[PDB]
Formats: structure tokens, sequence, C-alpha cells
RNA sequence: CGUGGAGGUCAGUGACGAAGCCUAGACCGUAAGGUCGGGUCGAACGGCCUCUAGUGCAGAUCUUGGUGGUAGUAGCAAAUA
RNA sequence: AUAUUGGCGAGAGACCGAUAGCGAACAAGUACAGUGAUGGAAAGAUGAAAAGAACUUUGAAAAGAGAGUGAAAAAGUACGUGAAAUUGUUGAAAGGGAAGGGCAUUUGAUCAGACA
């Protein structure tokens, strides 16, 4: 259960890659603008790649929404997750990546006696 | 001893895999030659036959 | 060369006394980092310069 | 020490290692992969052929 | 084909080429290679993957070689498992 | 220090040399010399407007 | 949006594993990027408000280092054996 | 009272962190080069402790496989981590004189989330 939210669409599913991030492994995938006066991109060619512009801003009632129908919330410990206390429905907390298995454990069993959404609970868990 | 011997062995490695003859070999190949990057030949002479 | 003056043959004669590879018990002390003699010499493959 | 990839049982396997070996390295993927799954008797009956010249590594790369 | 024109070539081919392309598939299949059914018992589906885990409990249950479990990560997973347990152990 | 990459005794090489015409060490028999010297680029060179 | 260092703060994270690196495993952002899972690792490092700057690279026949194809190729045929 | 990139002795830093900072963190003005004046580098990191792998075995030997030390050889004097280029093997796939890229979907492989 969530907030209730419509349909959460995405205007561009693909990621957005830098123009020639294929053809060259100096060049990343990170993208950027082509500044070349004469290049394609651009200039918008037809065949060429995408670029990112505020025509692809999400929906403002859905942008920050997960699947699941909640904001991320990042939280290292037990005094973190408290503050979604009143927010449970609107917020799920993510368990940060350093924090560690016992104290893993210890957001955990808070999460579940608030009753606040963990995002990933699996987690450094080996039990 | 032993450990003496199996030191010394040990560290010739990467003198060896570079040809060094021994310890002796600390001859040094410049970065670049002046002499290779003639310039312009064909005019007058030029740097080699 | 032969028929040297002596100060070249005593000059000489400490590159000769140099012309030593490194002593096996060094390598064992605490803390060495000596590990070759870096600053070896030989007579085809590097000159002195007199 | 790290072998390469493996996918066989430790208990009925052996293995064997050479490194920083001096020899040709083009040859050696050559001649390595002219006995890759091979029996090994075979394979070594094999290579004493190729010795005696009654058969060659295909080179193949 | 220009030798050949009453011949099918290009269909030919795809029909070999789906024929040995899903009998491969099927061989893989029945080997077990692929990854068994989200429901089945056997699946990890939102559980965590790890090669490291998967090994140590293979060699505690009782090849392959190219997944290795080290021996510093199986002292780090039994010291993980120890802990866990002193945890199930305050629990119960 | 603004000695930092100008202890170096370098000049370019010309033009027409198939190298970049950075000024290179001359000398021999170290392997420096022949190598950039004076540019932020180059190793062992200047800061760009060394800190004063 | 991102980076090095500084003042403040979270009585922040951390040997029950910091940072880093690898990963057709996940998520958020139009994007700069940010977040999480797994592997590896083994000792430190983040968020926020600010301060400061040697702060972001695809190029400069750029600099230094490393590495390819060429390629097991040209070649190892002067001086009778 | 003033000056002080030298010498000697100190104390600091919003400095640099091994391609940086002096050229030099290291037997650095060393190695090396030049007749000479001069020019002038590369190079730090096993581990808490060498405990630096006894012994068996294959090999002429280097080494390999066992064994062993160590918390860890996924730390073996090529040693913290171990990127990319580049390469080997394995698995999958494509290929009738490019490869790559855009939109869409087939197929195969893979994979996350949820309880009137």
């Amino acid at each position: 259960a969530s907030l209730p939210h419509p349909k959460i669409v995405k205007k561009h599913t693909k990621k957005f890659k830098r123009h020639h991030s294929d053809r060259y492994h100096r060049v990343a995938e990170n993208w950027r603008k082509q500044k070349g006066i004469d290049s394609v991109v651009r200039r918008r060619f037809r065949g060429n790649i995408s670029q990112p512009k505020i025509g692809y801003g999400s929906n403002k009632k859905t942008k920050f929404l997960s699947p699941s129908g909640h904001k991320t919330f990042l939280v290292a410990n037990v005094k973190d997750l408290e503050t979604l206390t009143m927010h449970t429905k609107t917020y799920a907390a993510e368990i940060a990546h350093n924090i560690s298995a016992k104290n893993r454990v210890v957001i955990l069993a808070r999460a579940k006696a608030l009753g606040i959404k963990v995002t990933n609970p699996k987690g450094r868990l080996a039990l | 001893r032993s450990k003496a011997d199996r030191m010394a062995k040990m560290e010739r490695r990467e003198r060896n895999r570079h040809a060094k003859q021994g310890e002796s070999d600390r001859h040094n190949a410049v970065s670049l030659s002046k002499h290779l990057f003639s310039g312009k030949r064909g005019v007058g002479k030029t740097d080699f036959r | 060369a032969a028929q040297k003056s002596f100060r070249i043959k005593q000059k000489m004669a400490k590159a000769k006394k140099q012309n030593r590879p490194l002593p096996q018990w060094i390598r064992l002390r605490t803390n060495n980092t000596i590990r070759y003699n870096a600053k070896r010499r030989n007579w085809r493959r590097t000159k002195m310069n007199i | 020490a790290r072998y390469g990839a493996t996918s066989t049982n430790p208990a009925k396997s052996a293995s064997a290692r050479g490194s920083y070996l001096r020899v040709s390295f083009k040859n050696t993927r050559e001649t390595a992969q002219a006995i890759n799954g091979w029996e090994l008797t075979k394979a070594q009956k094999y290579l004493e052929q190729v010795l005696d010249h009654q058969r060659a590594i295909p080179f193949r790369r | 084909s220009k030798n050949s024109i009453n011949r099918p070539k290009l269909t030919s081919n795809l029909h070999h080429k789906v024929h040995s392309l899903n009998k491969k598939r099927a061989q893989r299949e029945r080997a077990g290679l692929l990854k068994p059914a989200r429901s089945s018992v056997n699946s990890k589906s939102g559980e965590i993957k790890s090669v490291a885990l998967d090994l140590y409990f293979q060699n505690k249950k009782n090849s392959i070689t190219t997944r290795t479990l080290s021996k510093k990560r199986a002292k780090k997973i039994e010291r993980n498992l120890k802990y866990a347990t002193q945890r199930k152990l305050l629990v119960d | 220090s603004e000695k930092a990459g100008h202890q170096t005794s370098a000049e370019s090489w010309g033009t027409g040399r198939a190298v970049a015409r950075i000024p290179r060490v001359g000398g021999g028999g170290t392997g420096r010399s022949g190598q950039g010297a004076f540019g932020n680029m180059c190793r062992g060179g200047r800061m760009f407007a060394p800190t004063k």
C-alpha cells in the first residue's frame, strides 16, 4: 500500500548516452552537450541520438516516486528512520550502503515496528 | 646462506627481464633523439644517406 | 695504458676494489633496503672516463 | 595460486603451471589449443608426434 | 542466389538457424544451466545473489571452480554466521 | 617555489620535427632528455599561475 | 550537478567491514549526476549549512607512462666450409 | 629601530601528497650523457610479527602439485588495493565486401516489486 498516484510515465526510459561513448572508451557515457558548430547531434539531424531537454521532465505529481509509489529516503540509523514515522505512506526508507549488518538488523527491527517501508531489506543479511 | 642466495636470485627478476646483463648495465635510452626527427629533408644535403 | 702514470693506476685500483657485488649478509640486516649494487661498473659496459 | 577458469571436480583433477616461461606466446597458444579437451595419453602421444614431424600443430589465430 | 534462383537460400538458412538455436537452448535447459522459474523453490528472486555464499553453502552441504570462494571470505562468512546464530540464540 | 619547473635547461625542437613543439630537455643519456619541459601540461613543468 | 581542503552540525557511517575498484542486479533525476544490491578490499569516509580553490577533458603533430594491430611478418643471405 | 631565497636551532600551515611537492620522500645532484662548460633522471607500500613456505612428490633445473606459516598467499621479497588499453580460456550469440548509432517490436538470456 502507498499514497495514491496515477500511472508513473517516463517520457524517455532509455538513458541519454554521450554521442560517441560507444566508439571510444575514453568518451564516457555521462551525458555531454555536443558543442561543435557542425555537430549533427547539436543541430538535431534526423537519425541521431536524442538530447536532454525540459520536454522530457516527469510529471510533478509523480516525479520522485519509485515504482512502489514512495519517495526514497536514505537512513543511516534509527534516529533518521523515525523521521518517517508520520510519513509512512509517502516515504520508504533506504538503508545507506555503508551501514553494517548489526546496525542494519536494528534498523529493520525499528522499521517493522513503525511500519516504515524499507527499500533494500535483504541488504547485507546472510543469516 | 640459502636465504641469502634465494633473495639474491629473486631480486634479479626485473633487471633480467630488461636484459640488464647484471648489475653493471645502466644504459639509459633518451626519450626522443633529436637527430631521428630530421625536419624537412630534400633541401641541400640531408642528415643521413 | 701500459706505461701508466701512478695516479691513473690508483684510480683503477679503487675501481677494482669497488668491483664487488653485494655481500650477502647485508641483505639479512634489519630494515635493509639495499638489495643490489646500483653503482656496479663493467669495463665493456660503461667507461670510467679516466 | 589462482588458476584461470575451472569447471571440474578438484578431488578427481590435477593441475600444472609454468609462469614467466620463456617461450613464444603465439606458438604456445596454438599448441595448447591443439590439445584442449584431449585425452592425456593421446595428447602426449600427439605432441611427441609433433616433435617427430608426423603430425603438426594447427595454427588457427 | 544468382546460380540457383529457384532454391530458397535465406529462408532455408533461417529455418536451419532457428532449429539449431532452440535445439541448443533446449540442450542448455535440460542440463539445467538456465536459472529456474521464479516460483521454484530453487530460485533466488527477491533474495540477494552471491557467488561466495552459494559456494560456502555448497561446501557445507557436502565441481565449478571458476566460481571460487577465498579462504578469507570463507572465514568472514563463518564469522558473520556465528554472529547471526548468536542473534537467533538471543531471539530464542 | 618560483624555481619549480624552471630549473631545467630545455628549448623547443622547432617546426617540421613530427613532434609537438614543446620545449624538450637537451643533452642525453638520461631519459629526461627529449621530454617536454616547461608547460603546465608537461610532467615536471611549472604549474599554471604558480601560487604566490 | 561534481572535486581537493577549512569552520559548524548530524553526540553522522566504519574491522558484524571505511574508501576505492568490478558488476547486461535495481531505483531516482530532462541532465550534470545521485541512490541501493552482489563480488573484491582492508582503515578510514560521508549528508547538510557555509568558507576556500592548483575544482570537472576527447582532442592541443599535448606531457609522462602503459598497450595494441602490423606480426610470429620484414628480417637473422657480405667476409669460399 | 632596518635587511636577510645563505648558515645554525626551533615552531607552524585552510600548502603538495610519489606524473604532485624541491631535480631529488629511496645509497639524488645519484645513475647516465658530454672533450669540456654543463645537462641530469627512474625509483616509496608483504605481513602485527619473516612466522619469506620445513617436509613429500614430478622435473636436469627454474618451477609445479601436495603440505605448511599466517587472519588473509583472493598478501609469496613479481609482494596493500590492483582500473582501463591489451590478452588467454570458458559460456552465449552474430557474420554473403564494414562496424557503430536512432525508433519500434520478435526471440533467447536475465531481473525488481504486493496483498479487498
